[PDB]
């Protein structure tokens, strides 16, 4: 796009030309250090310096320290070390990534920068490719807030496994908010990155500004990207957590709270054995589920820890799998008990494909606790344009067709519309039954293919004529 | 991702369908493998591919009628991947009919 | 009908899954017997049709295709495979239903029916309900009055399979019949190269990535997966008029006739079709304009009876999914006579095509058009 | 290879013992159009 | 297995065909790209799924008719492999035309 | 050739090389050097040739 483009392709020339996932780790901490040579630029010189020394101070140290937590010293940034070009050797970031991630006092989201490993074959290859590029990482354009913009393509640089589509998170932004302006936002189980944590918030911090963004996840690496995404896109500091296991196994806190909001995005096949196999039989949760999730259909899990983290004021928005009719008995009465109250608020169907090699659409689900008590299932198949979402990426106005759905109960016709509570109770319960209103219905008409048809064979028998005429040449 | 490992998961959720049903039948836990089988198939691209280039499973068909016959080519290989898991349980139900409900007797 | 009353399908039907099947043996060529039956097209290649646990598909049952469709349905015609996919639907009750009524009467409901967009399987819910039934005039004159309407609906299907096969057997005698007639022609008729009869054109294909080039347009553009017609007037591509900057394409007349050159033939029958608006096609295919000695109907009907021979001229080109190279293509002799022996029998043979093909002028008009007034007929007669 | 390739599953068909049998499916298919057009009013 | 690795052999290819027969003309050229394209696509089952679940390449058409209306899959996915390849050589004709003529002055 | 190749004794009479990832046929050039007056050779090719 505008700088888009040209930092996409300066950016995109770096990725050559083995396999990404290794190289990709000295990318991530060339622009990190990179958010932290101007960040830190950015408060000291909020005009004095353009390059720094190396100070002794221990107390204009420690103000930051619990401040900004980024304390290494002044002149140990990427603005000072370009004087230091193919510096032998390469291991002094190893060096340089320790001192800041001392890191004990307080407050330290540290034990975290073990993103630049050292493979590599010997040492030189490691300092004739980190020279390459460290310069390739300088030389992009540097422009002030869109430095980490690029960085959005650099966590949906391999979905063109698992991160998310923007309109996607725009949607669950949009059924997240809005009225709800009280303690507090947000907390995230299996929160993946923090790319749809993050534009909800950042669009809306003069909205409100509440409390910290609550994350757990598996994986240690994508724990290590999301833990720097929200870090580099000039969001605060203090209670901007991911932790680190299950969220099943391991959920914290379990007394903070009965939130306002949560967002999420599960993956297939995250499966664990019931039922059980651990004391999640005896838990604080799955009482209310009373027969518990299967193995294969571990989706419900979060959605039976979402109705326990969340206030009455406050409602829920996640995404589930449509590859359902009942799941299974132990999950057609696990459905029987949300559709028990009115526990899910909205559900919203998606078109295929929009993502990256599903091909299948989702299921987006709407919960609160707040009594009207009709299941209103509005779902979506067209449109939704799901070629691209390249219609203006920042502000579609496409959502502003599902926000007008959901303003006041729209019957609309062929599109989804407010169905009744004891309409599902005569299904079992899927999604969707309705409405899917029936497209293409077409019929004929009595006498008009058939006079047709009669000039037709009458052209037939001179045909017939001329072919028993033209039997001899 | 193997063969082997969709059949991992195909094999349990038959062992949920025959176990947390409690159903006692050939033909209701076949159409019970019709459900668990067609539920057990990967959904991304390369972990399709990942198993269509390991072993046991073929390009072709026995019955043409699991293609569509269009540019759906992803449903041909899902329907190919589908019919293998099917032919192995029905050997997988064969041996676990026998194998379970003697086991449920208390 | 005096009593109309509407049942559940699964009151009065026995729905079974298919029988074990092995049945992968490694070849299952023409010289069997069985009729395998699939869906889409219901017809496979043979097998040996005893002794294998075979279902025998015996008087009338009938069948539904499939997981994700359950739509495609057929008659279990006289005794026939069980092909491993085939779920089975008759009945217990034997004095009421006579279940090609309730094949005549399961096609009425495209309401779900044209809905496959989710993976699902839907048993139960076709098993439920409903269908409308002469009850309670049972068992006295409930089929009886069915009877005229099955010899309605009988004699129309009749209908259907008697135009399929004299369609079968015009474009068989048709396809034989341009050859006694216009071939081996003596004496003598020149043996006129190809090319020498008009300066033709290769082809040419844009690049798509400039949506400048590709988005808008109104110059026709010829693919082969729009190929395999005859007579094209137009096709699904409109290209633009710009594009012809760096299209490396050639603006060919409005008489024009195309042939495909890739992935084709080498397989099966090369199509051609006269084109008749000015248009540009691709690399993968020709245009050829002939030139002033000729009427243009007379090149395509000598190409396209030649056909089987101009495959075999140039097949192999090594075991490519390219193919006929060009030179051999360009260097086969047809006969071309005086004018006298052109406008008559183009006008002949362009007639008796005018008589077979599709769509206009031909009997696909007749077809599908008898197909949709059979359609609604069945459903104005099935309301109360 | 090209030669020799010789001259197996190659077929033709015959000239107009086939279309007298068509002219038989075009005398059973004038009674078809009669049946069609006095069936079409009920 | 990747699409590089067939990109490669097809990028060597051309630049025999361009190189041993000397040929100094886009549309000539253009057919050796017909020659050489064809002929660098793999043979073996996961050779080829392995370039199907690797990057670049996609399963979508855009002439249909490349497909053959029929049960051969692996002839679309040849298909594919070969109209995804003859569109890089388009581009890298355009590229290695003025490349290598200019470079052939002696 | 880079290499030597070109003067080699399996290569006295023949004709020019085999390229690179065509290199069935070096194989078969390698072949009726090491073969006597009496015996016969017995390789396996690509189908594919139409003169490559």
């Amino acid at each position: 796009a505008e700088l888009h483009r040209q930092i996409w392709q300066i950016a995109n020339d770096v990725r050559g030309s083995v396999d990404g996932w290794d190289f990709k780790q000295y990318v991530l901490g060339a622009l990190f250090y990179r958010f932290i040579s101007e960040n830190f630029s950015s408060y000291i010189e909020a005009t004095d310096d353009i390059k720094d020394d190396a100070i002794k101070t221990k107390g204009y140290f420690i103000y930051p320290s619990q401040l900004f937590c980024n304390v290494a010293a002044k002149a140990n940034t990427n603005d000072r070390l370009n004087a230091d070009l193919n510096s032998i050797f390469v291991a002094i970031e190893s060096s340089a990534y320790g001192y800041p991630s001392e890191a004990d006092i307080k407050g330290l989201f540290a034990d975290f920068d073990t993103t630049s490993n050292r493979l590599g074959n010997t040492v030189k290859d490691k300092n004739a490719r980190l020279a390459a590029v460290l310069k390739g990482v300088e030389g992009l354009k540097l422009g002030i807030d869109l430095f980490g913009d690029a960085y959005e393509f650099l966590i949906s640089n391999y979905a063109a496994e698992f991160f998310t589509p923007q309109h996607v998170s725009k949607l669950i932004a949009q059924l997240a908010m809005h009225g709800q302006t009280h303690v507090n936002k947000i907390y995230d189980p299996a929160a993946g990155s923090g790319s749809l944590l993050l534009q909800a918030k950042k669009q809306f911090d003069n909205h409100i500004i509440e409390e910290g963004f609550f994350g757990q996840e598996i994986n240690h690496t994508t724990y290590n990207l999301a833990r720097m995404n929200m870090f580099l896109h000039n969001i605060n500091y203090d209670k901007f957590d991911i932790k680190l296991g299950n969220t099943l196994t391991e959920p914290h806190f379990r007394d903070e709270k009965p939130f306002d909001a949560i967002v999420s995005n599960p993956p297939y096949s995250v499966k664990w054995i019931g039922s059980d196999d651990p004391t999640l039989i005896n838990d604080e949760r799955f009482a209310p589920a009373g027969v518990l999730a299967p193995k294969s259909k571990a989706d419900f899990a979060f959605v039976l820890h979402a109705l326990n983290y969340l206030s009455a004021k406050g409602r829920a928005a996640i995404v589930c799998f449509p590859g359902i009719f009942y799941r299974g008995g132990a999950e057609q009465k696990i459905r029987q008990y949300l559709v028990d109250n009115n526990y899910v608020e909205t559900v919203i169907s998606l078109a295929p494909n929009l993502f990256f090699g599903t091909t299948i659409a989702v299921n987006i689900l709407v919960l609160s606790k707040h009594k009207t008590d009709t299941n209103v299932q509005f779902i979506d198949a067209s449109e939704l344009f799901k070629k691209e979402t390249n219609n203006n990426i920042l502000t579609d106005a496409h959502i502003e067709q599902i926000m007008q759905v959901f303003a006041s109960k729209e019957d609309v016709a062929h599109l989804a519309k407010s169905v009744a509570f004891e309409t599902v109770v005569a299904n079992d319960y899927n999604l969707s039954v309705s409405s899917y209103v029936e497209a293409k219905d077409n019929r004929e008409i009595i006498d008009i293919a058939e006079l047709n048809a009669e000039l037709k064979t009458t052209v037939s028998k001179i045909d017939q004529l001329r072919k028993d005429i033209d039997a001899i040449v | 991702m193997t063969y082997n490992n969709v059949f991992d998961h195909a094999y349990e959720m038959l062992k949920e369908n025959i176990r947390y049903d409690d159903i006692r039948d050939t033909d209701d836990l076949h159409d019970a493998i019709h459900m668990a089988a067609d539920n057990a198939v990967p959904h991304y691209y390369a972990d399709i591919f990942s198993v269509m280039a390991s072993e046991g499973i073929d390009l072709e068909f026995e019955d043409s009628g699991l293609m569509p016959d269009t540019k759906d080519v992803i449903r041909i290989l899902q329907a190919r991947i589908y019919e293998q898991l099917t032919i192995d349980l029905w050997e997988d139900a064969e041996d676990l009919l026998n194998e379970y409900l003697e086991e449920v007797e208390e | 009908g005096v009593e109309v009353e509407w049942l559940p399908l699964g009151e009065i039907t026995k729905y079974e899954q298919p029988t074990k099947y092995l049945v992968k043996a490694k070849d299952y060529h023409d010289t069997y017997t069985i009729p395998v039956l699939t869906a889409g097209k219901t017809f496979i290649l043979g097998y040996t049709n005893e002794t294998h646990g075979i279902y025998q598909a015996s008087k009338a049952p009938v069948i539904i295709f499939d997981d994700f469709t359950t739509a495609n349905k057929w008659v279990d015609f006289d005794f026939k495979a069980k092909s491993s996919a085939m779920k089975m639907v008759t009945s217990c009750d034997d004095n009421k239903t006579l279940l090609k009524y309730v094949y005549y009467w399961l096609n009425t409901l495209p309401s779900e029916f044209a809905e496959g967009d989710h993976k699902r399987q839907w048993i139960s819910n076709y098993s439920q309900k409903k269908i409308p039934i002469p009850c309670p005039d049972n068992p006295e004159k409930s089929l009886a009055i069915q009877s005229e309407i099955v010899r309605i609906l009988d004699k129309f299907t009749a209908l259907t399979a008697e135009l399929t096969a004299e369609l079968n057997m015009r474009k068989k005698q048709y396809n034989y019949y341009r050859d006694q007639l216009l071939s081996f022609k003596e004496g003598e008729v020149e043996w006129k190269t190809l090319g020498e009869i008009g300066k033709w054109y290769g082809g040419g294909t844009p690049s798509k990535n400039k949506i400048e080039f590709w988005e808008n347009g109104s110059i026709p553009w010829i693919s082969p997966k729009d190929m395999g017609r005859t007579l094209v007037d137009s096709s699904e591509d409109y290209i633009t008029e710009e594009a012809v900057l760096h299209s490396s394409t050639k603006l060919i007349p409005a008489n024009s006739i195309a042939i495909v050159v890739r992935s084709s033939i080498l397989d099966k029958v090369l199509p051609s079709a006269l084109i008749k608006v000015p248009a540009t096609l691709n690399q993968d295919m020709k245009a050829v304009i002939p030139h002033e000695n000729i009427l243009v109907k007379y090149i395509y009907h000598m190409i396209g009876s030649r056909g089987s021979d101009i495959l075999r001229a140039a097949k192999k080109t090594g075991g490519s999914v390219a193919s006929i190279d060009s030179k051999k293509l360009f260097s086969f002799k047809i006969p071309v006579p005086n004018i006298n022996e052109q406008q008559r029998i183009v006008e002949i043979l362009d007639k008796f095509d005018t008589l077979t093909n599709s769509i206009t002028e031909g009997l696909p008009r007749e077809i599908e058009l008898r197909q949709k007034q059979y359609e609604y007929y069945r459903d104005l007669l099935f309301s109360f």
